[PDB]
């Protein structure tokens, strides 16, 4: 918005601003590590204790 | 006399119903003082104040 002044300067039209905003993308990265002998006993089932 | 022309001399504003106005106050001595801040209302149309 404007303001009216009695003032001998030119009045302003009316005015708008586009404005943009943009987005920043982050990336996240965890390692983790399995034995071989133990996801080996996991399929089969125990029997003796 | 005063009082017979106290509502001559409000013929306006005088008994017109009263509304509820947000406004800071203060109270100095035995005066009640309004306080206010015009910043925003000339900040918002980029003139100076």
């Amino acid at each position: 918005p404007t303001i009216a002044h009695g003032d001998g300067r030119r009045p302003s039209k009316q005015r708008t601003f586009i404005v943009v905003k943009n987005c920043h993308k982050h990336h996240i990265s965890t390692e983790m590590e399995l034995s071989m002998l133990d996801l080996e006993i996991l399929h089969s089932i125990p029997e003796t204790p | 006399s005063t009082k017979s022309d106290l509502p001559a001399v409000a013929a306006g504003v005088e008994d017109q119903p009263r509304v509820p106005i947000s406004a800071a106050v203060i109270k100095l001595g035995n005066h009640a003082v309004a306080v206010e801040s015009l910043q925003k209302m000339y900040n918002d149309t980029q003139s100076p104040y």
